[PDB]
């Protein structure tokens, strides 16, 4: 004999508990593991990975007019195009991103991101954009003269064609007593310069993509189920 | 220049390719022939270019799915093996070249998708035999935003990606790797790639009717198929 | 609504392994059957698309190798509780598949029962890697046969099997209603290929339709 | 129906071990028996030929050396339930077997009795390698005696014994029906001389005869 | 006191688990082990051993004369003497065979066989086969120029009288979604080359026998129950 | 806490098992052996007499 004694809790399952169980078929060799190509072995690896931003801002585009600023010789240079709202819990040009979608599946959520934007007019097309970052708590800017008074970069789409645009620590998190949201964690808003300048056989209208990704210093903890998905036909084929 | 086997792509801009997930194809290992018996090497016949025809890439374009091997098992050597075979292993070196000029705008996203299960739109039925098995001429994006299977085009780039902006370049290289569980697997019964290009930004221009065409070559690297003969004693 | 912030101070990557992504012991099955005079037990075929809060989450990746690890919760509620006795026979690919309480299925010897009392701790088995290829497809670009019917993304290679509970005893005076809950947690997840995560709900759970 | 094909990866014969092969915790016996006023208890002469799956496949081999793992599972069904204790008297050859549940063989000091309780967990003993033989003759091409009564096949080293199940308990005012399932499974086996797999259904469990 | 408590999966009876168990008869000595002759440790080693083919193919054929091909100087010589199947879990020349009868108590099943043809003739009696192999997904030959075009063998029986013929990774398994089954994995295709030449004392009518084993890479999993046998008279016997 | 889990054949009283048990009188010192002549210690001592 081996004098034991029950503690509170035995015999429950707690479903987040990691303990070994019996197997069902042992003495049976598993197919071998083979050489998949693009292991992921940790979920910050698919977060880091570029996605387009749907920037437009607008309730009347539908589809893929979300994903495009499209800027063109009627454009009154004092008008902001588009402005990103930092919060990647709230709707707009980062839901329905990589570093959206998977930060929806964590509750708290901290590190800096990067924004790519690629401008996709014609060769000959010229002009400049004035891209800012506001922090958190400050004034978003509605003119381009309070615009060119913040971190900003002033773009020129000569020869070049996407800006790297690294954001310093984007945080944020969910909060219960909801009703609780983070206010701000910054934004990006984009001023015309210039104008924009294109030749007779160009066409006038041309587009904007932006792109975000995350760090190396991104991080996600107390993961949560994500309620991107919410609820089936033949349903009942597993049960038949 | 792309010179494989006895086709060959002459063109100026190049060298900026895509080793898709960062494996380049190899033949199947001395350490896995534990599958079905050995695979032969056929070296020069199926690892060419097999250009497809041009698509006509206009202002109203949604997009173009090509899926592999299925694009390339009426075509050539590749497709006598396919018709003829039972099992194949092989990667593909995809080259998409999109010529337009100074003047024309607009941006592609060459994406290769693995595993492409397609869904149909508003339906509980699925695809049939016909809407997923297109050949050589492709499909076209009826739903290029939900990439045809209700996920996002924007998280599209998490795939072996390369864009093709006109104003910047005009061509896109994208060299995938035998992406499959199984050692080998069945041409004629599944496609293991999807080799889709879709606007994001459309094409562009103030002069006569719009029309850029898109060119695809895919090559074949490292066929392996099984049989035609063996020592039976 | 208000609208507040907190100094975030999280330093570790750890918590975002896709061993701890998805390695949680989700409901996977729900339904009750009949205890009186497939009738009067359950049976029910091992996948991951029957609820769509793992269905999305397992189908960000295009393969998986994971050990499941099935938890059968058995409560029991009359039309008092006796102490009743169950079966929880795990069916492979290509072994028999029971059609009533006392087929002669029930007694097969190669067939992984587990026989647990609802008075105890839940059953739990540990259904190793049971797929031929080397990772579970989760989305199949291709067909099952060859123009036969018609089986677009379903995998031959896929199947795990069927899980087949049922109560051993014999017939009783008042009628029950079991209710069971299988709680799937996969484990020694390998994942490869990430994939989009989907946006439009789902419509069926035999393939990837949209609504739109 | 449809026709596919996977390619299989298989690589070790681990499986296919003698050991791996027949280990496996087979139903040998399943009979009721009425609990209320060999009547009103279980007894069972063990053997492999109950069941044609199990007997089919021990009789892949002529000699086998195998100790039982005798698993006793016991549900019980009113004609609520209560504790119920058990005793299940494993009866070797030789001693005496009881012929009611009021005997006095069930008090024998010298058989191998196992009490356990329905609201338990199932009883298990293993029994011993029984034979004086070095194995257990499977198929035996002779006979038991000389010329007496005429019995081919049995070999009288062949015997396990018996294994007698009744209920401990004095007369209770319900009746009871107690369905008593037993669960052999050989172990540490040792097995000779394989023979071809058996075509023809069986017609009887005593001799090896066939319909054609 | 050792502080325990009890996990799910605690008093379970799970049928297929390998746990030590409170013997019945402690010091009771066994008999002891004795040499005794051809002692199987692995049913592989049961697979490799040859065995009858059926090759008859007719459903007319009862008995014995399914293990038989009976060839005369009636034959017609762009016939075909016999198919086989290589489908193991198919109704067929391989169901009643060893390699055939052990692989239907595994799933999964997959490796190389080996074919062996014995001609039964007269010593006087000559002639050829052409023995061919269609691998899986192959046409299956109809006329004997369709034969001599796939992997075959010609096979004159003069002096020889038996040919060993290795058939390379023989695979299949079941599957559920039963309505399933493999196709093919091959067949074994033999066709008369020239004639049947007897001298006019032989028997004009000589006959051919079929072998099959395993290779030493025939492989077997995932264990299951045989459907070979199904369900008796003086049952009885254990209970009373 | 040490995790553990009930067998199949817990809580079964086998009559021919071989374990240990709790004492009822323990620092209960018994009467010291002493030699008696003649023990057996095993049966068969006994059948090697006519």
């Amino acid at each position: 004999g081996v004098p034991t004694y029950l503690l509170p809790g035995s015999g429950q399952f707690l479903t987040t508990d990691d303990h070994s169980s019996a197997p069902a078929l042992p003495c049976f060799n598993p197919t071998p593991e083979m050489h998949i190509p693009g292991q992921v072995r940790n979920m910050l690896e698919v977060v880091q990975v570029e996605s387009m931003m749907e920037i437009n801002n607008t309730e009347s585009a539908v589809g893929m007019e979300r994903l495009k600023v499209d800027i063109s010789a009627l454009t009154d240079v004092d008008q902001l195009l588009f402005n990103i709202p930092l919060d990647i819990q709230l709707d707009g040009p980062l839901r329905n991103t990589l570093v959206g979608n998977i930060s929806r599946y964590y509750t708290h959520w901290s590190g800096s991101l990067e924004m790519t934007f690629m401008f996709c007019g014609s060769f000959m097309a010229a002009g400049k954009l004035i891209l800012c970052y506001t922090p958190p708590g400050g004034s978003c800017p509605t003119t381009r003269e309070t615009a060119m008074l913040g971190t900003h970069i002033v773009w020129d789409f000569g020869l070049q064609s996407s800006v790297t645009l690294i954001i310093p620590w984007i945080s944020g998190s969910h909060y219960r007593m909801a009703k609780s949201t983070n206010a701000n964690v910054g934004y990006v808003t984009c001023f015309m310069q210039t104008n924009l300048i294109v030749p007779s056989e160009s066409s006038d209208t041309c587009s904007l993509i932006g792109f975000i990704a995350a760090k190396d210093d991104f991080s996600l903890r107390l993961m949560r189920d994500s309620p991107d998905i919410g609820q089936l036909h033949a349903a009942e084929a597993a049960y038949q | 220049q792309l010179k494989l086997g006895n086709s060959a792509i002459v063109t100026q801009e190049a060298a900026n390719y895509c080793c898709a997930y960062g494996e380049w194809p190899n033949y199947l290992p001395d350490h896995e022939a534990v599958a079905i018996d050995k695979p032969t090497q056929p070296e020069t016949a199926t690892d060419r270019f097999y250009t497809l025809k041009s698509v006509k890439w206009e202002t109203g374009s949604t997009g173009w799915w090509w899926k592999l091997p299925d694009a390339l098992n009426n075509i050539g050597m590749f497709g006598q093996n396919v018709q003829h075979h039972y099992l194949y292993r092989s990667g593909f070196l995809i080259h998409v070249q999109c010529n337009a000029t100074k003047f024309h705008q607009g941006a592609l996203l060459v994406v290769a998708i693995p595993e492409h299960q397609r869904g149909a739109h508003n339906t509980n039925t699925s695809p049939g035999f016909d809407d997923i098995m297109k050949g050589e001429e492709g499909g076209t994006f009826n739903h290029p935003y939900v990439l045809d299977d209700g996920t996002s085009l924007a998280c599209a780039t998490i795939f072996p990606h390369q864009w093709i902006n006109l104003r910047t370049n005009n061509s896109a290289t994208i060299v995938l790797p035998w992406m499959n569980a199984a050692p080998m697997d069945f041409p004629l019964r599944h496609n293991q790639w999807t080799l889709a290009i879709i606007p994001v930004v459309p094409l562009g221009t103030r002069t006569t009717s719009s029309m850029v065409p898109i060119t695809v070559s895919i090559a074949p690297m490292c066929c392996e198929f099984n049989g035609l003969r063996h020592a039976i004693t | 609504a208000i609208q507040t912030r907190t100094v975030i101070n999280q330093h570790g990557v750890s918590e975002t392994l896709v061993e701890n992504f998805l390695s949680r012991a989700a409901l996977v099955s729900k339904r009750s059957f009949e205890y009186k005079d497939d009738k009067n037990f359950f049976k029910w075929t091992i996948n991951t698309r029957s609820f769509v809060q793992l269905r999305r989450k397992l189908e960000l990746f295009t393969y998986l190798r994971f050990d499941a690890e099935i938890t059968i919760l058995t409560t029991v509620a009359v039309n008092g509780l006796p102490d009743l006795t169950l079966q929880a026979m795990f069916v492979p690919t290509g072994a028999l598949t029971p059609e009533k309480q006392d087929s002669f299925h029930w007694q097969s010897g190669s067939n992984a029962s587990v026989f647990f009392k609802i008075s105890d701790p839940p059953a739990r088995i540990t259904i190793p890697f049971m797929c031929i290829n080397s990772a579970y497809s989760v989305f199949y670009d291709g067909f099952a046969g060859f123009e036969k019917n018609g089986l677009y993304g379903i995998n031959p290679a896929d199947t795990i099997g069927n899980l087949c509970v049922r109560i051993v005893n014999e017939h009783q005076p008042v009628g029950f209603t079991v209710t069971v809950r299988v709680y799937m947690k996969p484990k020694h997840i390998k994942a490869w290929a990430p994939r989009p995560p989907r946006t439009l709900p789902y419509m069926s759970i035999a393939n990837a339709n949209y609504k739109g």
